[PDB]
């Protein structure tokens, strides 16, 4: 999976669990996988 | 095969209805109708039936008229009405079975392979249901015996969705026991249980006097299940036994006692309550 | 009533939400054929059974067609 | 023909053995029961059901799918990219492994 | 001539249970079919039978009664032995109550052009959900006679007050266009002693002990809580508080200590162990 | 051939009716239970068989008369039984 | 006995009534009708009960 | 009406209700409704 | 959502078509109930231009003063890509 | 253009199965019901007529119908593969034509004897005395190899008929040209 | 007749049943209820529930058709 700087802090917690759990989720759920965060520098801005 | 068939109470009122309707002009000896269900995975749920025209000769016992025309038209009229039902056997008012059943059961088969036979007599007896589904069998027997197509049971009971069951409530709001275990309900099952105990018995005992008095056939099958009834048997007075019995109904009459004491107190109270209330009642009246 | 299917799925049943704004699960399609059928077609679906009746052409609101 | 649609909703909390409370698409919430041949297990909270649109009981479950967001953070692409695809990285691609 | 309020619709086991059926079936739509019985007299009408029309997109209105199939399923039913004539119709209101609307009464007319005393009868599947059964037999009033005499129906006996009208059947043109008829059902024995076996109770459950595991874990609790509960009592009659004491005992009524919570638990523990330890008895001595 | 309430069979008596030495009985029965032709359990410090049997067996005309009779014994003890609790709670039954 | 049976009869009686909506009253309009604006509806002008 | 289909059907926005495939009634006559034109229909 | 997908659909019927997105920025706007809905509508619009077969015969214009505004999920690579 | 009710009785024994006659037993006697139900129809648009398989038991293929077109689809499919007994497939018409939808309809009953009546005397005799008093009338056509004139048949049909005898005949016909024709006979014209 | 009263008042709680807010108390044996069908309504309350649990605003199962919080 992608999730280049969104829906993981958003600047605050903006993006948690549901951002941030959800993630390992499938991220588990199946095969393994790469949560692949890139781009932090641009996590809610 | 059918596991089991649950007829609703509609099916039963229809074949009351039917009966009556017979009987009323002319006389007719059993009535015969098409039963309609929908199968689950194999528990046969029988919701509507529709009369068909039958007049047998009891003294023949093989001739015997079934419109198969008729039964067609009322499928067809019943389908167009409502398409989940299909023809899932045939039912008869007549108490016992009858010779000539089976080659009914081969027209019905005609139209469903898998006929159950539900026997819904019209006569009340309290003592078991009014139900008894019937199906043909044909086996080899394995015991070296000749084969026949005799008529295999299945079990029945009567069920009803919330329609029917709404109506039942309505109809029976005058002559219905009170839904909760009371104690004079609780001691009425109780007697009755012994009563259906006591006529299966007596049933039972019938039956083993007519084999050993030859008047019917020693099964040798059935007959070793009675055998397993028998040692299936509690084996009350063995001492460990005895013990926990004894026990457990102390356990029991402890929580009794308590529960006598609490009431003794709270009867007490009230009538300690009741005679203030009157002593005081009486002095200011004056 | 027109409705789309949002999906479809086998036992033959599909997923109807009206125009309404409601989704309903059909028990059987219709009809209609399965096969003749996607997500997102327009299938006329009864007021109150809510079962499919007829399938129902590429319809362009008027907006749709004004932009052109 | 005679077939009727079922409501579609979802378990969101689980009351006791015969009772549920499902939220209906775009409607209330109905406590409900389920039909009896259903494997209550199946009905865990967030599960799809097909209530009936009389008796409201949860007659089927349905599986869950689509959704605007997860587009990316579901997908699996278990494909074969040689590395000889991203040139000029062996080296890099050697700290990956 | 005028119809009493006395009249009497009356209704057979199998006609409500067969009309409860079909509009239980067609609910969300509304279903619709004849009623077969006789017009006995001029003071009751006697419904036997009642046989579902087939459900058609015109809806229930005069085009529902396929007059085909409605001949062919009363020449078929006589043959069985039903030589009965069609005393009037019924049809489903889901969710609303027992009324008429335009259409309904539109066919009520078409219906009373064979028979002056053709009933209508509305039920709805969705309100009899209960012990409650909310079926309604209407027939139109003919508007002219509502400025020529009056009302449409004599009150020669008190056989009809004993029943109230419904603001939903007054909003809908109750005693107005439509009047009510005493819905009355036939039941009989042998159709009730054939209805007493839905729940019967086989002699068996008459004589299982239950388990003694749960059968202690109850008794177990229900003691502890009424252990509690005597505690309860305890501080409220030891309290006895005397100001005013008749309005203390007004001011605390919440279904509570005193002795709802109380012997009410008395009962159910006695009960429960007495009726376990009789069986336990019945089945050592039966038994063996 | 037990009486069905002593059915404990003591070592000495099976080893007496299958000519099986002391120490054969216990492997005699555990191959009947294992098969599946007994469900009961053995002991040894007592060196007694608990027997609880389920296999059934063909029956004989004699064998079907005892039957009878004691199922006629049976019946007649419900009848008892059923008559004293209906005396007993005249009053409560309804 | 009779009294808790007939409290428990007419509860249930009340029970089956159809329950009230709730809205806000705006202003008496001829001292026999009166607006109000329900919750999801609009508003409408009802009549008043007799106490 | 949003469309004419080709007895004539005709699909029929009801502003927010929903969406409605109705046959016009004996009253009008075809030639007169046209595919965009707002016309009224019966509440049954 | 209704309206975009309709668009697609009447730009797919004809061959070749050519959709003009103008003022993208009204439903443009980055992430953050009317909210809601132009969410969605944006997310429609994402999805037909992946559900677009590669080069189909249905090209998409868009203009906008500001693409600051402008989410920048819109512009990614499969989607608008050529930033004229 | 009397208006009877015929329930043809069309043998499938096994013995209906030596194709004595021209192309088979049972396309001889095919041809035969098919004949004879297009004489009934015709001589009157408004009469039925039905058959029964007088094997084994009995089966009841086609009760009563206004339209041949039933008669003559049940009729192919009849397998003879059984045993014939003729009371009782008599009685079972007789009840057949009780249930008659037109009470008007006059009794009428067609039998295809093609295989020997294994039925005594006196019970044939019994059932022609109480088909007389209920007004049945049976026409017996007696079919391929028997005793010629089975004496059976013979007595049961005079019985039925004593003293002044219409519409109960019995026809033997010996092996020879298709018993079709010779069914337009005798049968069909009287 | 107390036994059968006592089966009709638990069978008004019968399963489907619609949840609902429960807003303020106007009295015991009444109480104003804000359906989630999106309308507020005026029921009325049942008497064997306990009025402890009616808190400022709790989730109260409502009857389906006649609204009276059960």
């Amino acid at each position: 999976l992608k999730v280049v700087s969104s829906s993981i802090v958003d600047k605050y917690i903006g993006e948690s669990a549901r951002l941030i759990r959800e993630m390992f989720n499938y991220a588990r759920d199946h095969q393994p996988c790469i949560i692949f965060m890139d781009e932090i520098d641009a996590i809610g801005g | 095969a059918v596991q089991k068939v649950v007829v609703h109470p509609l099916v039963l009122l229809s074949v009351v209805d039917h009966f009556n309707r017979i009987g009323k002009v002319g006389n007719q000896k059993r009535v015969v109708g098409v039963l309609l269900g929908s199968w689950q995975k194999k528990v046969l749920d029988v919701s509507n039936s529709f009369a068909v025209p039958f007049d047998e000769d009891d003294k023949d016992d093989s001739v015997w008229f079934l419109d198969h025309d008729y039964l067609e038209n009322m499928y067809g009229m019943f389908k167009k009405v409502n398409a989940r039902e299909r023809i899932v056997g045939w039912y008869h008012t007549g108490p016992k079975l009858h010779k000539n059943d089976i080659a009914i059961n081969e027209l019905m088969k005609r139209y469903c392979p898998n006929s159950v036979l539900v026997i819904i007599d019209v006569k009340p007896k309290d003592l078991g249901l009014p139900t008894e589904a019937y199906i043909s069998v044909e086996e080899v027997h394995d015991d070296g015996t000749p084969t026949s197509k005799t008529f295999e049971h299945v079990t029945s009971e009567i069920g009803a969705e919330e329609a029917e069951e709404v109506g039942v409530e309505h109809l029976l709001r005058d002559i219905k026991d009170t839904t909760v275990g009371t104690l004079s309900q609780r001691i009425t099952n109780q007697v009755h249980g012994l009563k259906g105990l006591n006529s299966k018995l007596l049933d039972i005992r019938s039956y083993l006097e007519k084999v050993a008095t030859g008047k019917l056939p020693i099964n040798h099958q059935i007959i070793y299940q009675l055998q397993d009834v028998f040692n299936l048997l509690p084996d009350v007075s063995l001492q460990e036994f005895v013990k926990a019995f004894y026990l457990k109904t102390n356990d029991q009459m402890v929580v009794v006692y308590l529960a006598s004491l609490i009431r003794s107190v709270v009867a007490l109270h009230n009538l300690i309550n009741n005679k203030i209330a009157n002593r005081d009642a009486e002095k200011k009246e004056g | 009533l027109v409705s789309n299917v949002i999906e479809l799925l086998d036992v033959k049943c599909a997923v109807i939400k009206t125009s309404t704004r409601q989704t309903y699960f059909l028990p059987v399609i219709g009809l209609v054929d399965a096969e003749k059928l996607k997500p997102g077609d327009l299938v006329g679906v009864n007021k109150d059974s809510y079962l499919i009746l007829e399938t129902l052409p590429t319809e362009y609101d008027s907006r749709v067609k004004a932009m052109e | 023909l005679q077939s009727v649609g079922q409501i579609v909703g979802e378990v969101l909390k689980q009351l006791t053995e015969e009772k549920f409370i499902v939220k209906a698409t775009n409607g209330p919430r109905y406590v409900v029961g389920c039909r009896r041949q259903l494997d209550k297990s199946k009905l865990k909270p967030g599960t799809r059901v097909a209530l009936d649109m009389t008796t409201l009981t949860i007659m089927r479950y349905l599986p869950r799918e689509v959704d605007p967001l997860v587009y990316n953070m579901s997908h699996e692409d278990p494909g074969n990219v040689s590395y000889s695809e991203i040139g000029g990285l062996s080296e890099q691609i050697r700290e990956l492994r | 001539p005028a119809v009493d309020t006395a009249e009497q619709v009356y209704i057979s086991s199998l006609a409500l249970l067969k009309m409860l059926k079909h509009g239980r079936a067609g609910v969300p739509m509304e279903v619709m079919g004849l009623m077969l019985g006789e017009f006995v007299d001029d003071y009751t009408v006697r419904v036997i039978d009642v046989f579902a029309m087939p459900q058609s997109g015109t809806g229930v209105s005069v085009e529902a009664v396929d007059p085909v199939f409605q001949a062919k399923m009363l020449d078929m039913l006589k043959q069985t032995g039903r030589p009965e004539m069609v005393v009037g119709w019924y049809h489903s209101h889901p969710g609303f109550g027992c009324w008429l609307s335009g259409v309904d009464i539109n066919t009520q007319q078409s219906f009373e052009a064979l028979s002056e005393r053709a009933v209508a009868v509305v039920v709805d599947p969705i309100q009899s959900v209960k012990g409650k059964v909310v079926i309604d037999a209407f027939r139109l009033i003919n508007a002219n006679m509502m400025v020529l005499g009056h009302e449409p129906r004599q009150t020669t006996s008190n056989l009809g007050h004993l029943n109230k009208p419904s603001i939903q059947a007054l909003i809908h043109g109750l005693n107005r266009h439509y009047y009510s008829i005493t819905i009355n059902y036939r039941k009989n024995e042998l159709e009730q002693k054939m209805l007493l076996n839905l729940h019967k109770k086989s002699w068996m459950e008459g004589l299982t002990l239950q388990d003694y595991s749960e059968h202690c874990k109850h008794n177990e609790s229900v003691v502890k809580e009424m252990l509690e509960l005597a505690k309860n009592y305890n501080k409220a009659v030891e309290e006895e508080d005397k100001m005013t004491p008749e309005q203390l005992a007004i001011k605390n009524v919440g279904k509570q200590d005193p002795k709802r919570h109380l012997e009410e638990h008395v009962d159910v523990l006695m009960t429960s162990n007495i009726v376990q330890c009789l069986a336990a008895m019945l089945d050592t001595v039966v038994f063996k | 051939t037990r009486p069905a309430n002593h059915r404990q069979l003591t070592f000495e008596e099976i080893a007496k009716s299958a000519k099986i030495t002391v120490n054969e009985v216990e492997l005699l029965v555990m191959k009947a239970l294992s098969v599946g032709l007994v469900k009961g359990s053995i002991d040894e410090v007592d060196k007694r068989v608990h027997m609880t049997w389920v296999q059934p067996r063909v029956l004989d005309l004699q064998q079907i008369k005892g039957m009878k009779d004691r199922l006629e014994f049976w019946c007649t003890d419900v009848k008892s039984m059923e008559m004293l609790v209906e005396h007993q709670a005249h009053d409560i039954l309804t | 006995l009779n009294a808790k049976v007939r409290l428990l009869r007419e509860e249930l009686q009340l029970l089956q009534e159809q329950g009230s909506y709730v809205g806000e009253v705006v202003r008496a309009m001829d001292k026999k009708k009166v607006l109000v604006k329900v919750h999801p509806e609009g508003k409408f002008v009802v009549d008043v009960d007799k106490n | 009406c949003t469309k004419i289909i080709n007895d004539p059907k005709y699909i029929i926005n009801v502003k927010q209700f929903a969406k409605f495939v109705v046959d016009l009634s004996d009253q009008v006559a075809p030639t007169d409704i046209e595919e965009g034109m707002r016309v009224g229909v019966d509440r049954n | 959502a209704k309206l975009v997908r309709d668009a697609f659909a009447l730009a797919k019927e004809k061959a070749p078509s050519i959709i003009f997105i103008d003022e993208l920025d009204a439903i443009g706007t980055k992430r953050f109930a009317g909210d809601r809905e132009v969410q969605r509508t944006m997310l429609e619009l994402l999805n037909q231009l992946d559900g677009f077969q590669p080069n189909t015969q249905v090209k998409v214009i868009a203009a906008t003063n500001r693409v600051d505004i402008l989410d920048p999920a819109l512009l990614r690579s499969g989607r608008l890509d050529r930033k004229i | 253009m009397v208006l009877e009710s015929t329930m043809v009785c069309v043998d499938n024994s096994e013995y209906m199965r030596n194709g004595d006659f021209l192309p088979t037993r049972l396309q001889a006697q095919q041809d035969a019901v098919n004949i004879v139900c297009h004489s009934k129809t015709r001589s009157n648009p408004e009469n039925n007529v039905g058959l029964i398989t007088l094997a084994n038991d009995c089966e009841v293929l086609t009760t009563l119908t206004p339209d041949t077109g039933r008669i003559l689809s049940k009729l192919h499919t009849v397998q003879p593969k059984g045993k014939i007994t003729f009371c009782t497939g008599i009685r079972v018409a007789h009840l057949a034509l009780k249930h008659r939808q037109g009470k008007n309809h006059k009794m009428r009953i067609i039998a295809f004897v093609g295989s020997p009546v294994e039925d005594n005397e006196k019970d044939l005799v019994k059932l022609a005395k109480r088909l007389k008093k209920e007004k049945v009338n049976v026409d017996i056509i007696n079919f391929g190899e028997e005793e010629v004139n089975t004496e059976k048949l013979t007595a049961f049909v005079n019985t039925l008929n004593g003293k002044d005898g219409t519409g109960s005949h019995l026809v033997t016909v010996p092996p020879g040209p298709s018993l079709a024709d010779a069914l337009i006979s005798s049968p069909i014209l009287a | 007749e107390f036994l059968h009263a006592q089966e009709e008042v638990k069978r008004i709680q019968s399963i489907p049943l619609v949840i609902g807010q429960f807003l303020e108390a106007v009295d015991q044996n009444t109480a104003i209820v804000g359906s989630t069908t999106g309308s507020n309504y005026y029921v009325r309350i049942l008497s064997t529930i306990d009025r402890e649990l009616l808190k400022p605003n709790a989730s109260v199962a409502l009857h389906k058709h006649s609204n009276a919080l059960v």
